[PDB]
């Protein structure tokens, strides 16, 4: 079957700047290569076909050049909606194959968290459970750390955090920290805190709450 | 209009099978072909075969180990793969795509959802995320809410019945004892909350199930 | 009117359909084999002219049982028809010129 | 004459696993490559013939896979009857020419 090598794996731009994705084909395939957009969570979406077709409704940002073996993806002046997976694709020879994928990252400026603490809810103490969820939000760098105090002491345990995919709104990064326990360890306990601590500031960024 | 129609999500026992459909709409020529591609967690795009249903012949990948069988129906417009005996191994979304004979996939499905797994549906829980009474507010405030206890993958969250766009991240679910647990999060202006409401809406196909949750102040 | 050129003209509506049938009929046989180029409809409408011709240039060509049968099949039919519109002018060409001598 | 290179020249698999024997030839052959399984003692078998067609009385645990230079004779859960010599062999072009050989290992 054709190969399709696709490297860099990961392409880091600025805002504005034109970017060129590889993509190698192990041999000759005139310019039968097809490209596709995959945002996070999304189906993919053809953007070029052979190699340099425009597709209506794609901005006209995109565009394709290449022939033989050696082919490219091209973005004039990179925005926040482009930050996704892309994929070429090949149809000279059965069976269609796909390369393996460049991711598009985006350099923008730097970004302090927004944080916010949330209480459980009642619907939820009902059910004997306690959730205490801590958003971390819209920041820049991606790299960051979570703390969680309860009346004072540093918790640990029943921790579970997420953290998203660069966001294609703004190109932030954002983390939520969830400490669950049941409704008598949440009982036992009267203040509840969260510290995040990111490069914008030597201090942490602290929010909490007391269950009265 | 929404060319080509699948469901969100199938669960599986080890060893089970699943049939997946995929029905196409809009212009249909005896040249279309309908291509499966499989996607793991991560992971790239896999070809695993086309059918061409004006004629039935189906190709497969020679590469990976044959678990699909595809078939079409040419009355309701359906498309069909069989995969059976299934392990973790193929757990995944599975694309399906249209093409017009021509080497492209124009358009694709939405995917479906494959878990392979011997536990048993559940669906979330959905709790409410409002500030408590010391929080203090900006111009904007955020809200969000908690969808917790479910299987399998996905829940499919939006806010305002989609009206509700800009502000919104939804975190991936995190798996603890065969159990999912996500939080989305929504951030609109202060002023307009709780004069203008503010909703979540938590789609769970594995379960048939979508609920509502309304976002008011706490007391 | 005159068989030859009723035969013609029939000569190139069957050609026509011929290439039409017989690109669609080689993307079916060729796709499935790994290695195979003619897997996309209007490149093997293009490979089913120049084979009709017989100009075969060797940018495409089958490579299985059936995409083969139908390649025979489409230079049958591409040789026989040119073959055809020679025959219905020398018919044309000798009947004139028995009429330009008096016959 | 056609160089079939088969490396690795030893494959170590546990039992039950999906195993890949690897066959590149020094130029482009279509699918004129064909599988031979030699246990100890024995003569060579014929598994697989143009790349990936079974023959009758091969279990179906045996597929291959490939075209151009490039080809894999796969097995889906190695059992150990399966302990083996394997080599390829290449039809396109005078003279036929066989890989070196893989052995399998459990
Ligand atoms: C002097 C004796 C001549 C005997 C030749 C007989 C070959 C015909 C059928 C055998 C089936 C087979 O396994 O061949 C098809 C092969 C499948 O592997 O692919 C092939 O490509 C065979 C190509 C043959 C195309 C011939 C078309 C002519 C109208
Ligand atoms: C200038 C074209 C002539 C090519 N012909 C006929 C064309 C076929 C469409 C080939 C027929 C052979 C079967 C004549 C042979 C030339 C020696
Ligand atoms: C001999 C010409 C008829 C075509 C043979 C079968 C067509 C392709 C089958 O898949
Ligand atoms: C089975 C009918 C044959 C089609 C014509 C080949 C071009
Ligand atoms: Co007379």
């Amino acid at each position: 079957d054709i190969l399709l090598t696709q490297s860099p794996a990961i392409l880091s731009v600025s805002p504005g700047e034109r970017v060129s994705f590889s993509c190698r084909a192990s041999q000759s395939i005139g310019t039968d290569i097809h490209w596709y957009q995959q945002r996070t969570n999304g189906s993919p979406r053809l953007l070029i076909k052979y190699a340099s077709e425009s597709i209506s409704g794609i901005p006209s940002r995109f565009s394709g050049s290449g022939s033989g073996t050696d082919f490219t993806l091209s973005i004039n002046s990179v925005e926040s909606e482009d930050i996704a997976n892309y994929y070429c694709q090949q149809s000279n020879r059965w069976p269609f194959t796909f390369g393996s994928g460049t991711k598009l990252e985006i350099k923008r400026a730097d970004a302090a968290p927004t944080v916010s603490i949330f209480p459980p809810s009642s619907e939820q103490l009902t059910s004997g459970g306690a959730s205490v969820v801590c958003f971390l939000n819209n920041f820049y760098p991606k790299d960051i750390n979570v703390k969680w105090k309860i009346d004072g002491s540093e918790r640990q345990n029943g921790v579970l955090n997420s953290w998203t995919d660069q966001d294609s709104k703004d190109s932030t990064y954002s983390m939520s920290s969830t400490l669950t326990l049941t409704k008598d360890e949440y009982e036992r306990h009267n203040s509840y805190t969260c510290e995040a601590t990111h490069k914008t500031s030597t201090s942490p960024i602290v929010k909490s709450f007391n269950r009265n | 209009q929404v060319q080509l129609q699948q469901p969100g999500a199938e669960l599986v026992k080890p060893g089970a099978s699943v049939k997946l459909s995929c029905k196409a709409s809009g212009y249909t020529f005896t040249s279309d072909w309908i291509h499966w591609v499989k996607q793991r967690p991560g992971h790239g795009l896999e070809w695993i075969g086309e059918i061409i249903p004006s004629y039935g012949r189906a190709n497969y990948n020679e590469k990976i180990q044959k678990k699909a069988t595809l078939t079409a129906d040419k009355s309701s417009s359906t498309a069909f793969m069989q995969l059976s005996s299934l392990t973790s191994e193929d757990s995944a979304v599975y694309y399906c795509a249209r093409e017009r004979g021509d080497g492209y996939f124009a358009v694709w499905g939405a995917g479906t959802t494959v878990t392979v797994s011997s536990a048993k549906t559940t669906p979330p829980s959905v709790y409410p995320l409002a500030p408590g009474s010391a929080a203090q507010t900006n111009s904007m405030v955020t809200l969000g809410c908690l969808v917790k206890g479910y299987f399998p993958e996905p829940v499919t969250v939006t806010w305002n019945s989609g009206s509700l766009s800009s502000g919104v991240h939804t975190f991936p679910a995190v798996l603890q004892s065969d159990l999912y647990t996500l939080s989305s999060s929504v951030t609109v202006p202060s002023s307009s909350w709780p004069s203008e409401t503010v909703t979540c809406n938590v789609a769970h196909p594995a379960s048939s199930t979508k609920v509502d949750k309304k976002i008011v102040p706490r007391d | 009117s005159a068989l030859h050129w009723r035969a013609a003209g029939a000569a190139t509506v069957l050609l026509v359909i011929v290439l039409l049938a017989g690109s669609y009929l080689a993307v079916l046989a060729e796709r499935g084999a790994p290695g195979a180029q003619l897997i996309t409809y209007p490149r093997a409408l293009w490979w089913s002219v120049e084979t009709a011709t017989t100009v075969g240039y060797g940018d495409l060509y089958p490579v299985t049982l059936w995409g083969r049968c139908v390649a025979v099949v489409v230079m049958v039919a591409g040789i026989t028809s040119f073959g055809l519109v020679t025959a219905a002018l020398a018919t044309w060409f000798v009947g004139r010129e028995q009429e330009r001598r008096g016959h």
